[PDB]
């Protein structure tokens, strides 16, 4: 079956798992005490789908997710709050101290002893599964817990599953906007973790979602709730194709076959089209052409950087609602008219595309409109390398000085390994700026003659 | 630009001879003819060729067609050509019992040997005669099979299992796991043909009780490289000799039979037509370029309509040296079979009777 | 009795599948329980072509349905006519190939051919005289691409006497989809060249623009394409079902089409079409029929015939019509298009006639072309595959299934190499100073 | 007694036996179940003759007649069809795979196993005939069946029996229209079969039927039905000899024996006189000069080759209805006046002469108007030459670049066995050259 299994791990995970497992439970018709009334009104169909939930002998149904940190504030929040009913009682908590905004912390001295509970409970999650196709793992950048527990366990699961996905929902740090000192040293050193054991990571920016939310849903003073929605809106988009039927129907393994080129290349951008609010909902159309033109708006994007500066190496499109292939088609061949998107000479294609029946829907106090057309895209481009590059600047301001490398030192991390980070974050960019070069030299070639 | 057609007609056997046979084929100049024996009186039908040999009977002392005069006329040209680097092919066609193994092998007495031992033997000639520290000669003798489109080889012990034939870019056509083995005098190669043809795929029909279920190739891999005491290293000096027996056609008149047989026998027959046509093909381009010296395109001759021909592309195209010799039976009995033989041969650079 | 084995692949292979059959079910009067509620008594008399009897008055197909990915299995199940298929002939697996040629070819496929096999056989032998088999794929996928070409090896291997069609739909230039198309189509018409006796071209633009602009229609769906190309499927095997005054089976179109055997691809189309709300205004005579039937805008292949020659075209029409008309209509547009066949064929036109239309039409005709023109559906192919093999931009993922780059040279080479020999038969005339 | 056996091989034969066994039964009183009335009404006389059908102890009276094919559809309709309980069970149809307009299929391959069959079931119907005059066999060149098998069954034919009479109405090719890629492949095959075993061979095209139905029976969409009833009509005019007695009947051996001057030249042309609608019926005096010069003309052949190209080798007139001798031998008398028809010197008579007191019937629901008077000629001439040349040109358009061959070879056929056949062809046309040529 279509099963999936989503970790969150630090406190940016939790609160995405907040508003992702609400958005589940009213898609599914879940209650927050996890009974379906619509079991017995309809009597029929698996409207709990095993993509995201187990059902027990009386009706009950568990969402298949495992929540960790390492501070007893917010896992207890969610432990008193509305759903403290849904959720299993194994959170994995540990009652200790904080990782402390420090990747050492996380990943050597305190991130041990909680990662045996953590594997114990994915493990026992596998095998009630039969049919499992990868893990969603949300965690932050920049973090304590966030950054070296989510690499320990990356490198775990690695090591224990193999061949299984697992995608990455990460936030990463935004140019200017910070709420950290020590937020390079962390982005930094999660490369390596990031590079070689995920299989496909997106990356958001709270910045670019504040500028969403200024811009499209006229909000002026957002907090997390709506960024998280959000994210929410974009990981169910995603993973729809999985749940419910529709004309084209692209499975995960479909999307990072036509996604990612080469094995090291796998940092897409996710883009949301019909972000809007309901006042501004009337006096649009929303069809299908304004939809995928507000797909490649760059003010539309979700991480800083602009695409124009890029080329367009792949792209996802996954429409949810009343669209029909004619016009997504037609679409797709005025997207490829436009001579200000770029794309790669090696992928004279250059999309993909999946279409779902079932429409987004309206959370209650959320902000977006309701909509009968949506669409995520997924877009692989060299522009994300800006992205990489600015922070690197902020580490060398920090590491030429060793300001606050004591911290880490003292944590059981040898001082080194900083410099190994950046030799490797070198290179993915490298990596990303030789994919860009627009074909091979081809010096050899010979003439012709005449007889 | 080198296709040469060869006709050869074989004498009465000890049966014919014995039994009240009679004789039909007659040979002058380069026209050889052949007359109905129930209705002779209708019309003779003639064909010429580039290279034609008269046998009637076992003596013949004068004008007679001996084993070496057919391989001064064919063999020795063609390992000559082999000897300078180009690659040569000798096929022999012919219906079973039409005497073309005869003249492949011949007789192991060392009275009249055919093509083969004389072109190996004088091969291991060449090579001995002219080896020397720097030339350094090196030959690996393959031998291999082709049933129902499928590859076989005969001369490792191994099981016959059927096998995959694919082509690299640059080298060209090549079989996956063909053994190839390395032979230095007249006893190996004599050995391995020896464990070849005790090998090979036939079968019990109503003409013959070993009628070839199969095509028979075998390649020779020769190569001569020069190392001096200096720094500019090449080689420039190689070349494949393939020598192919394939098996006689039939019809369905004689294969009263339905599956198995006649599938083998439909198979048999697209692959001689594969090759009639590859060959007349190539002789059209053989006649054109070298009198008009006119590139007309490449006109690819197509070598995929089977997979005999594929094999055999480095031997058929490029440079190569390619020739064919057609077994032809006198007596009395076989003269639909030969006439049949005849039309076949009148290809690949057919020439009128004059 | 010519009875035919009905295999589907794939999405694309088990929507069409389920059009064509609903269409076939129609057109024999068999009610969407198996049941008979007809009229006639010829539509009895050879409906054991296509279906099998079961004991209580009912019909079975015989399909055989094949894919990866249960999803469209329990769309056809849950559907209109789901209950006809027999629940045994439903082959599935789970995780499909997702557009990778290899997975669905060598990793994934390979589990279920074995199983696909034995379904095939057991159809095979409760027939009393097998004619050919008959696959429905999109050569673009996945598991149909794959599967299908693993299938038609083992199938070819198994039976080799008995014919092999292929209504195959191909990538498109424009209507594009998926990103590695191009892999999937070279390694899959690596394979349809040696182990086809017949394969009908499809492209979606083709369909799209039959649509568009004779049927008026304003939004085409996949259901439209689908009836479209079950209306081709009908009407050519309508020759082993009813009488006529000149019949044709799979085979005498395979002898008349067919020069050379690698030469065995064809393009299919199918007249009258009339947008309905303009056919009071056009009268349905033959010479009409075959007027629309040999415009180029009408093919289903997107290839403009008039950029090579016609090596055959066979055309059978269905419905009560005099010979003497047919034959004239192909002399006529035989000696006007004086250019557009080749002459070493001095009469390249097969004809047949059915007494049986279409249900609600007095007349109708399909077409099926071999053209040299057909070339240009593998040329862009190929261009796309070396843009995207030069660089190898989506390699790993085949090669971690077990490939290497040898497959994909030799895939490439055997592609290029049939495009020159469709080329050698569009300028090569007869003469001596070439 | 004057007693003939009818084999119907094809498509084309099936369909052509309809009409004829549709006309023979209309002529004898039969109805489609077998009975006759008028035995009854008459009380004697052999209405019913021996020449087509054996009547059983219940009165019922079976032809004689054997269709084959291999491909159920056509035999099926017959089978179902209004005459259902006329022909006997035995229709000998291998329930397989039809020819694919392929020789080799019909002759080597698929033509096995229903021979044998074929050959059991003409035995019997042989045995069953005490004084069986000859064999007509109805077939087509270009078709799988009509062709290989066709020749199969002739080469066993001639040996089995040997001295019987073997005539030929096959479809030949037409010179421009065909229904068929791979149709001189075939048509030229079979040159051998039709060359070496039959002894007399019509040859008829469907674009001369076509061309006489749209002129003369003024209809302008015909359909094979017409072309049908036409060669029945003929086939009834030559058999009616045997049949009704006449001032001078003219059994086949006399026939054969006037129009085959040497015996590889027997390929004569068959035309009928008054094809006429009945609206153009009237203002027509339809005479027996009008008839026998009607037949002369070259719009009315039945083959596209226009006898003023060539010389007249032998004429036979057969004659049906209000006819006189008198009259007959005037317009023979003005025939050889004329210059624009050319007879060989060697042949100073030139015309054989039958007369049939039977007038010819009208089919209901066909399209000639009904008569008295009719005449049916068949003229051995060198002109048919031309209609083999034209075929021939097309076999070397096929056959310098080997197209289609693999499906023949594939069959069990050598392929030299092609060139094989255009000699034998090649030499039929020179000795037609040889015959025209005038004495010295
Ligand atoms: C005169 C009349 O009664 O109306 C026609 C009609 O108006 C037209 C426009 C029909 C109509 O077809 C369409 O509108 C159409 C739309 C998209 C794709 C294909 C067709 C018709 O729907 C289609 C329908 O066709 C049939 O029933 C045929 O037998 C057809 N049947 C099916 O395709 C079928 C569909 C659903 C369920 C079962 C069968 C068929 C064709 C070939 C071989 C076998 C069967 C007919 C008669 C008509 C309507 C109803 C309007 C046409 O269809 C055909 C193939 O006959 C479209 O152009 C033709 C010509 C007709 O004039
Ligand atoms: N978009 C979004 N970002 C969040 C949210 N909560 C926290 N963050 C981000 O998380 C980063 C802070 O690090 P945390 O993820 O809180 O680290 P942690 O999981 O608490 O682990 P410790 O550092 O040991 O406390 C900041 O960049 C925040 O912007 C949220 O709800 N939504
Ligand atoms: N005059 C006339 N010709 C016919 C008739 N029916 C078929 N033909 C001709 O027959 C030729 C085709 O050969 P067929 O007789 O159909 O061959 P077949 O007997 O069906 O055997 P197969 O080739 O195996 O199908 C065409 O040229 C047709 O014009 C008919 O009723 N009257
Ligand atoms: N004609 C037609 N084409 C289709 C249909 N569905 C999908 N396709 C085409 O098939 C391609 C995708 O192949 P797919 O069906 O996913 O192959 P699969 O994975 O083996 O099932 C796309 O390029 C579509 O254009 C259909 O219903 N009809
Ligand atoms: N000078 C000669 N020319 C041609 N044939 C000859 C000559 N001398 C002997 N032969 C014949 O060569 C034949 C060899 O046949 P063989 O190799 O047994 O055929 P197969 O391998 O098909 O069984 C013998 O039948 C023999 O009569
Ligand atoms: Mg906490
Ligand atoms: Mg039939």
């Amino acid at each position: 079956m279509r099963e999936c299994i989503s970790i969150h791990v630090g406190q940016a995970g939790v609160q995405i798992g907040n508003a992702c497992w609400e958005l589940y439970c009213l898609e599914h018709g879940i209650q927050p005490d996890g009974q379906m009334p619509s079991d017995k009104t309809i009597g029929g169909g698996d409207d709990s789908f095993n993509t995201f939930f187990s059902e027990t002998g009386a009706g009950k149904h568990v969402p298949r997710a495992v929540f960790v940190d390492l501070e007893p504030t917010v896992i207890d929040e969610v432990r008193t709050g509305t759903y403290r009913q849904l959720f299993h009682p194994e959170q994995l908590i540990t009652g200790k101290e904080d990782a402390a905004n420090n990747y050492a912390r996380g990943h050597y001295t305190i991130g041990k002893e909680i990662i045996d509970l953590v594997l114990d409970r994915i493990r026992k999650l596998a095998d009630q599964c039969t049919g499992l196709q990868g893990f969603l793992v949300f965690h932050s950048f920049g973090g304590g817990t966030g950054s070296g527990f989510t690499s320990l366990l990356m490198e775990r699961l690695s090591v224990d599953y193999g061949k299984k996905s697992k995608l990455e929902f990460s936030i990463y740090p935004a140019p200017q906007v910070s709420t950290a000192v020590v937020e390079p040293y962390n982005s930094i050193l999660t490369t390596h973790t990031t590079l070689e054991h995920s299989d496909c990571a997106f990356m958001v920016d709270n910045e670019a979602i504040y500028d969403i939310c200024r811009r499209n849903l006229d909000i002026e003073r957002p907090t997390y709730t709506n960024l998280n929605r959000l994210i929410s809106q974009i990981v169910s988009s995603i993973t729809a194709s999985l749940r419910f039927d529709g004309a084209l129907n692209v499975d995960l393994t479909e999307f990072q076959t036509n996604l990612v080129p080469y094995p090291r290349i796998h940092f897409p951008l996710a883009t949301y089209a019909p972000v809007i609010s309901a006042e501004k909902a009337y006096h649009e159309q929303l069809s299908v052409a304004e939809i995928t033109n507000a797909c490649f708006e760059p003010a539309n994007q979700m991480v800083k950087c602009d695409p124009r500066h890029g080329k367009y190496m792949a792209c996802c499109l996954l429409y949810r609602g009343d669209v029909v292939p004619k016009d997504v088609n037609a679409a797709i061949a005025t997207i490829k008219t436009k001579r200000s998107i770029q794309f790669v000479d090696w992928c004279p294609t250059g999309f993909k595309v999946g279409i779902n029946y079932q429409p987004p829907t309206v959370v209650p106090g959320g902000d977006l409109a309701k909509v009968q057309r949506a669409v995520c895209m997924l877009s692989n481009t060299t522009a994300i390398a800006e992205a990489w590059a600015r922070l690197d600047h902020k580490f060398d301001l920090m590491y030429a000085k060793r300001a606050f490398v004591h911290w880490y030192v003292g944590e059981g991390m040898e001082e080194g390994e900083f410099s190994e980070a950046r030799e490797d974050m070198a290179a993915l960019e490298k990596d990303y700026e030789e994919v860009g070069v627009d074909s091979v030299e081809g010096e050899g070639e010979e003439e012709g003659e005449e007889y | 630009a080198s296709v040469k057609v060869a006709v050869r007609v074989r004498p009465f056997n000890s049966r014919e001879m014995s039994r009240d046979s009679k004789c039909i084929i007659q040979m002058s100049g380069s026209t050889t003819t052949i007359v109905n024996p129930k209705q002779p009186k209708e019309t003779p039908k003639s064909f010429s060729f580039d290279y034609s040999y008269w046998s009637h009977t076992s003596p013949e002392d004068i004008n007679y067609a001996s084993q070496k005069q057919v391989y001064r006329d064919i063999g020795e040209e063609m390992l000559q050509h082999a000897f300078e680097g180009y690659n040569v092919c000798i096929f022999a066609y012919g219906q079973t019992g039409a005497g073309k193994s005869y003249t492949m092998m011949g007789k192991q007495e060392k009275d009249q040997q055919g093509i083969i031992p004389q072109l190996c033997e004088d091969l291991f000639s060449r090579i001995n005669d002219t080896t020397n520290d720097n030339m350094s000669y090196s030959v690996e003798v393959s031998y291999m099979e082709i049933y129902c489109e499928r590859v076989r080889d005969l001369l490792n012990p191994k099981n016959k299992g059927n096998l995959r034939v694919r082509e690299h870019p640059l080298l060209g056509p090549y079989v996956e796991d063909l053994s190839k083995l390395a032979v230095t005098s007249y006893n190996d190669i004599q050995d391995l043909m020896d464990s070849g043809n005790k090998a090979r795929t036939v079968a019990a029909t109503n003409m013959n009780e070993t009628s070839s279920r199969s095509h028979a190739v075998f390649n020779i891999i020769f190569t001569q490289k020069r190392h001096d005491a200096e720094t500019n290293i090449t080689t420039e000096k190689v070349s494949k000799i393939s020598l192919v027996d394939l098996a006689g056609s039939e019809r369905a008149d004689s294969t009263g039979a339905k599956g198995t047989r006649l599938k083998e026998g439909a198979n048999i027959n697209k692959s001689l037509t594969t090759l009639g046509k590859v060959i007349s093909a190539l002789a059209e381009m053989d006649s054109g370029p070298n009198k008009n010296k006119k590139k007309k395109k490449t006109d690819f001759i197509l070598y995929r309509d089977s997979v005999l021909t594929w094999l055999l592309r480095e031997n058929l195209g490029g440079n190569s040296r390619t020739a064919m010799v057609a077994a032809l039976s006198p007596a009395d009995i076989n003269y639909d079979e030969t006439l049949s033989t005849l039309r076949y041969a009148d290809r690949a650079k057919q020439i009128r009777c004059n | 009795m010519r009875e035919i084995v009905h295999i589907q692949a794939g999405q694309c292979g088990n929507q069409i599948g389920a059009k064509f059959w609903e269409v076939i079910s129609d057109e024999h009067g068999i009610d969407p329980t198996g049941s008979y509620h007809g009229d006639s008594d010829l539509q009895l008399e050879r409906i054991n072509v296509y279906y099998n009897e079961a004991t209580g008055n009912k019909y079975v197909p015989r399909a055989i349905l094949v894919d990866l990915e249960p999803g469209t299995m329990d769309s056809v199940r849950s559907g209109p006519f789901g209950q006809i298929f027999r629940p045994d002939n439903f082959v599935f697996g789970q995780s499909g190939a997702g557009n990778n040629w290899a997975k669905g070819h060598y990793t994934e496929g390979a589990e279920l051919v074995d199983s696909v096999l034995d379904v095939v056989r057991k159809e095979s032998e409760s027939c009393d005289c097998l004619q050919g088999f008959q696959l429905t794929h999109s050569l673009g996928g996945g598991t149909g691409s794959g599967m299908g070409t693993l299938l038609i090896s083992k199938i070819r291997e198994e039976y080799p006497d008995r014919i092999m069609n292929t209504f195959s739909v191909m990538p498109s230039p424009k209507v594009s989809d998926t990103v590695v198309e191009p892999y999937n189509a070279t390694l899959s018409v690596h394979q349809l060249v040696e182990n086809t006796d017949e394969t009908y071209c499809i492209d979606n633009e083709a369909l799209y623009d039959i649509c568009f602009r004779t049927l008026k229609l304003t939004t085409p769906t996949y259901g439209d394409l689908n009836h479209l190309v079950s209306a081709t499927m009908s009407g050519v095997t309508t020759c082993l079902r009813f009488p006529g005054q000149l019949n044709a089976d799979l085979r005498k179109l395979a002898v008349n089409m067919v020069p050379f055997p690698r030469l065995h691809f064809f393009m299919p189309g199918f007249a009258p079409l009339t947008s309905r709300g303009s056919q009071q205004y056009r009268a349905l005579t033959v010479p009409e029929l075959t007027q629309q039937m040999f415009d180029s805008k009408n093919m289903m292949a997107a290839c403009d015939p008039r950029h090579g020659r016609y090596l055959t075209v066979a055309a059978i029409f269905r419905g009560r019509m005099s010979m003497k008309e047919v034959d004239e209509q192909m002399l006529n547009v035989q000696n006007k298009n004086s250019s557009y066949f080749v002459e070493w064929i001095p009469n390249n036109v097969k004809t047949a006639v059915c007494d049986i239309p279409p249900r609600g039409l007095k007349m109708s005709a399909t077409f099926i072309g071999n053209s040299t023109a057909i070339q240009e559906l593998f040329k862009r192919i190929s261009e796309q595959f070396t843009a995207m093999f030069r660089r190898k931009a989506f390699l790993h993922w085949y090669t971690g299934e077990g490939m290497d780059e040898m497959e994909f040279t030799e895939a490439e080479s055997n592609m290029n190499d049939l495009v020159s020999e469709y080329q050698q038969y569009q300028d090569a005339t007869a003469d001596e100073q070439g």
